[PDB]
């Protein structure tokens, strides 16, 4: 699930030499996860924030959905407001060690 | 249908003046439970009753004060009087007068009695006085109804009416307040075993059980008439 | 009155000073909805005084919480009452026991 | 002890009693323990919490509505609320709040 | 009452511009000027507009095309 | 300090203005109504005269018939007999 | 990034709470800016230049005209309580921690807001460049580019 | 003034037109303390003669309410676009999954769960163990007798 | 007022199929709707008259663990198919029926001979699975006269679905007439096995209740 809502790059390769499993800009929507579990691949290169050369916000091509939408995030949405709020939502932490 | 054998009424038992038990002829399977439940709900839901609506007293004006010579307050008097049970003839909206002086206990017996008003408990307590010179003078407005009605509901009925000195009360119009039914199979040998249903009720004594169950039957017939079409 | 108790409710009610108790009284003469007079017997009576104890109840008074406080009588009439016995019942009280 | 107490009461020691639906008139399985609770009503009553406003007088300073029910006041919004709204991103609603 | 909005979602896609299109169409309907193309079933203009755009008859260009069609007609 | 009166009583001038806004009137009619509302005594009477109001309008198109119509509309208000 | 993600995820998993990391590296990207430099690179002989502006300047300066004028930089992370005050808009980051010092600094600088920040739209009372208002703000920005 | 007088007099036709107006009009609710975006939801208002609102129990988990002494606020959208944003974005029918990790927010945990567990069980065999049927008759037999 | 009560006039009925229909009512007096729905449901569930097969006498061993001998299907599945039959008899009492089909395989209701008062709503129902060769089989069944339902474990051998019902559900919703909103609106959904209009079955059950309740009042409301 850590990579389920992520889009990989061209670095994905099959265990067999000169073999691939999925093209560069692809979303791990629902089924390729089973295939990669079959191949037992562990190291996956995925584009993320800040690494996205945009100079303003983040390009939508490295975020996925992470929402109630089964589709990729649309343009104009404010992730920053969505973020920094979910993190502090579990106000059930522990103090005094 | 195949020989439904609709039952009849039989063995009307008067356990007490306010509590009694009624039994019915045996019927077919799976019907005593539903019949008992429906009849109980009908009786407990909508059954005509007579109660007090308003009482006027010359002495005190509002319910939150008292009168010299009594031990209890006006609110307790109201609570006692809404506990009264009384039956009236066909004419409704009847007002009666209560007047007495002295120190003795005050009950329902020593009240102005008319031919259309019948007291079931002349033993109820009306907050006996404590002073010999103390005298009571109030009139009680009594009507008939079917369901519980608070005084807030009857506010709209009087805007120009209701001068100071007359105090409304809440009407429940519930004469039974408790009932129970039981079903069992017996009294049939020539045919298949059949269940018989017995109803047990306690009332205020204002109404009679046969009349109440007849009214329940008539009203359930009245509803069920409409759904045929 | 609560049916399950702890016993301390009686002491709470009496020490609250919200109801009326009987001090050096012998027998009640007259009872009113708000007025209470008790005739003390000569045993607890010292000369130079008439020998009657009057008590006036609190009837439907606004509290600091805007609530209503009212004290209800307990005894009926002509009842021999001992010293330290409760006489009236205020709000949330019943027979000397805090009944809320 | 309470078991023998219930025994003298002609009651089952288990405390579970069968009940019948008041709506379907059907016996219930798993007989239900019943209770008589010395329950008490609190000061937090709905008629006091009853409050609403459409449009009333406003303040001389900042021209804002009154507030906490003080002579038909109006409820106050918060910054964390508009943070949540912005996460929803309904800008027109925000402008409506800020202007209308 | 339109319990949920889904048809217009793939009719538009971005989940945002559909709001503006519905707003302008409902404004034009409330101010009047055009008899609604979709049959009416005793519902307010918002749900009717949502149903019509769900039918796939109204988008961000046909309204504007009719805008020019009327404007040139003056 | 933190405690302020914060009172915005209409004083029936704001009530009259709201009634004027809530009523349908032409721009000239609305201006005439506002001018009439300006010249209202506290007792509820018009301080200025109808001819004075017409002069203050300073419009050739403005006529005594329009003033009478506005006054009837002004009369058509709560309370009756306004100004 | 991976270290902090692992640390915070262990902290949350010990209780058992599951949260998508994408928020975490969002916070990290917010945490990563204001890159100081050692080489001037014909841009500025100063410190504390944001990563976005420096990258834009070097992209539009090296490839475009002169690739020889390069400014070697180091990206320094500044704490949340610290990086929050590092905003180009004086309107923002004023309610965050302090106003008086921020107000004095802005008055000394004589700078402007441009109403780019969402808080600027909030205080002004206009549609934010996000969600429904994103399209309107994009149209407004395109119009202002033309005029 | 006539409208105000009629409204203050609370006529039946006033109630009728109120019901007509409220029919196709959304409304939103908001828990005062909320730690997530989902503390505010939109619902269809329905008139019930009382003094307190009835929040759907399944949404209470998101609202983090627990049916004790609690207070609620109500906000009415006026502009058409506000209502459109309400029905497309504030609406409970759209907010199912958690935006934090992705789990479905609406998850019953109360009496529904135990009732589901109880209805689907078998001590050893109840009345009519060996009976075989089609499946619609299951309720038929359970309600009446035999099963 | 004293004894008046609202009578439903909204008798609109919408049906999805010829066997399934949903019925809604107008706002009705307090509490009655729930009692009424429960009562009618129990009546139509308990004892509805009808014709059904009590047992089958097929060639072979009377035991349940019967072989296929070409039918490639257990007799349990056969009788499960059999139990879902809406057979009608106008006036005949219990009568014997049987089938005999060539080995084509689709064992349908047409395999049974046609009697004077024996008829089926649907002749396309499958009786038995597809056979494998040209063999034939006999049924030797009998339809009966009775009411309601009873498993044949008690009264021998398959079942007795004398009640022509499929599924019934009732719901109650609040409503208002003029000012008060304490009114009962009743929702009825009926699925019938066939041969009878669900509304006709509703009317039949209502008549059954009326004739089960008419003599309680002892000839009331004469005029």
């Amino acid at each position: 699930d850590r990579v389920l809502g992520r889009v990989t790059a061209e670095d994905v390769l099959k265990p067999g030499t000169a073999d691939i499993l999925v093209p560069r800009n692809t979303l791990l929507h629902e089924q390729w996860c089973d295939l990669l579990e079959e191949n037992s691949v562990d190291a996956v290169k995925v584009r993320s924030v800040v690494s996205c050369d945009t100079d303003f916000g983040v390009c939508a091509h490295c975020y996925g959905r992470d929402l109630a939408r089964g589709h990729i995030i649309n343009k104009g949405e404010a992730i920053g407001v969505i973020a920094a709020q979910s993190i502090g939502e579990p106000g059930t932490q522990l103090t005094m060690r | 249908v195949t020989e439904f054998l609709k039952p009849r009424l039989v063995d009307i038992e008067q356990v007490s003046s306010t509590h009694a038990k009624v039994t019915l002829e045996p019927l077919e399977r799976g019907f005593g439970h539903t019949l008992g439940n429906a009849l109980r709900r009908i009786l407990l839901s909508s059954m005509p009753g007579c109660a007090v609506t308003e009482v006027e007293i010359d002495g005190v004006l509002h319910e939150y004060s008292t009168k010299e010579g009594v031990q209890e307050d006006i609110l307790e008097i109201l609570l006692n009087l809404k506990g009264l049970a009384v039956r009236v003839q066909g004419k409704d909206e009847v007002i009666l007068t209560l007047n007495k002086s002295g120190i003795g206990p005050v009950t329902a017996a020593d009240i102005t009695h008319d031919g259309d008003v019948e007291i079931v408990k002349p033993q109820h307590v009306i907050c006996h006085l404590t002073d010999e010179n103390a005298s009571i003078s109030m009139r009680i407005k009594v009507q008939r109804g079917r369901g519980y009605v608070p005084a807030s509901t009857r506010i709209h009925s009087e805007e120009d009416e209701r001068p100071i000195g007359r105090l409304l009360v809440d009407a429940c119009y519930s004469p039974v307040e408790r009932i129970a039914y039981n079903v069992e199979a017996a009294r049939v040998e020539q045919r298949t075993d059949l269940d018989k249903l017995v109803i047990e009720m306690e009332t205020n004594g204002t109404i009679d059980p046969e009349e109440a169950i007849r009214r329940a039957a008539t009203i359930l017939a009245e509803q069920l008439e409409a759904f045929v079409d | 009155k609560p049916l399950v108790g702890t016993g301390m409710e009686r002491a709470v009610a009496v020490d609250s000073g919200v109801t009326a108790v009987a001090k050096r009284g012998g027998v009640v003469q007259y009872v009113d909805a708000s007025r209470i007079v008790i005739k003390v017997n000569e045993d607890e009576m010292y000369p130079g005084e008439a020998g009657i104890d009057i008590y006036n109840l609190t009837k439907y008074t606004r509290s600091n919480q805007n609530t209503c406080i009212n004290q209800m009588p307990c005894v009926s009439l002509g009842e021999p009452v001992e010293r330290g016995d409760v006489l009236a019942d205020g709000p949330s009280t019943d027979l000397g026991e805090l009944a809320l | 002890e309470i078991k023998e107490l219930l025994k003298l009461g002609d009651l089952p020691t288990s405390g579970q009693i069968r009940l019948y639906d008041g709506r379907t008139g059907e016996q219930f399985e798993r007989p239900v323990t019943v209770g008589y609770m010395y329950m008490l009503k609190l000061n937090h009553l709905v008629d006091d919490k009853m409050h609403a406003r459409s449009t009333g007088s406003y303040s001389l300073v900042t021209q804002q509505p009154l507030g906490g029910k003080a002579q038909f006041g109006g409820q106050r919004f918060g910054e964390m609320e508009v943070w949540a709204l912005e996460a929803y991103g309904a800008a027109y609603t925000l402008q409506e709040m800020l202007t209308v | 009452a339109r319990v949920t909005v889904q048809d217009a979602v793939e009719k538009i896609g971005n989940r945002f511009d559909l709001v503006l299109v519905a707003a302008r169409r409902a404004r034009q309907m409330q101010v009047g000027g055009k008899d609604p193309l979709v049959p009416e079933e005793n519902d307010k203009t918002t749900v009717i507009a949502l149903r019509e755009i769900e039918e796939g008859l109204i988008n961000n260009q046909i309204l504007d095309v009719r805008e020019r069609q009327e404007q040139q007609e003056q | 300090l933190p405690v302020y009166q914060g009172e915005t009583t209409q004083t029936l001038q704001d009530y009259l203005m709201w009634q004027v806004e809530l009523t349908p009137f032409t721009d000239t009619d609305r201006a005439i109504a506002t001018s009439i509302v300006d010249a209202v005594d506290d007792t509820g009477y018009l301080t200025i005269q109808i001819e004075d109001i017409v002069d203050s309008i300073g419009d050739d198109e403005i006529g005594l018939e329009e003033v009478e119509a506005v006054l009837k509309r002004i009369q058509r208000f709560d309370p009756v007999g306004v100004a | 990034t991976r270290y902090i993600v692992n640390e915070v995820q262990d902290v949350y998993r010990l209780q058992g709470v599951k949260i998508n990391d994408k928020h975490i590296e969002v916070i990290v990207r917010q945490m990563l800016r204001k890159a100081t430099i050692v080489n001037a690179g014909s841009s500025d002989f100063l410190e504390g230049e944001q990563v976005e502006y420096s990258r834009v300047k070097i992209a539009n300066r090296e490839l475009e005209a002169n690739g020889k004028v390069g400014a070697t930089y180091s990206r320094d992370l500044l704490g949340i309580t610290k990086a929050s005050l590092a905003t180009e808009s004086f309107i923002s980051a004023a309610s965050f921690q302090e106003t008086t010092r921020v107000l004095t600094e802005a008055a000394v600088a004589g700078k402007r807001d441009e109403l780019r920040g969402l808080k600027e739209n909030v205080i002004v009372g206009r549609l934010i460049p996000a969600g429904t208002g994103y399209a309107y703000h994009q149209d407004r920005m395109r119009r202002r580019a033309a005029g | 003034k006539a409208a105000k007088k009629m409204v203050e007099r609370e006529e039946a036709v006033v109630w009728d037109i109120l019901d007509e107006v409220i029919r196709e009009h959304p409304v939103l609710l908001n828990r005062a303390p909320t730690l997530h975006r989902l503390g505010i939801q939109a619902f269809e208002p329905v008139l019930i003669e009382g003094k307190a609102i009835q929040l759907h129990p399944l949404v209470c988990a998101a609202y983090n309410a627990d049916f004790d002494g609690d207070q609620m606020a109500v906000h009415v959208p006026l502009t058409l676009e506000a209502q459109l944003e309400a029905r497309a974005l504030m609406m409970s029918t759209n907010n199912i999954l958690s935006p934090a990790n992705g789990e479905p927010i609406i998850v019953p945990s109360q009496d529904v769960v135990l009732g589901l567990y109880y209805m689907t069980r078998d001590c050893v065999n109840a009345k009519g163990e060996g009976m075989v049927l089609t499946g619609p008759k299951e309720a038929e037999r359970l309600y009446r007798s035999g099963l």
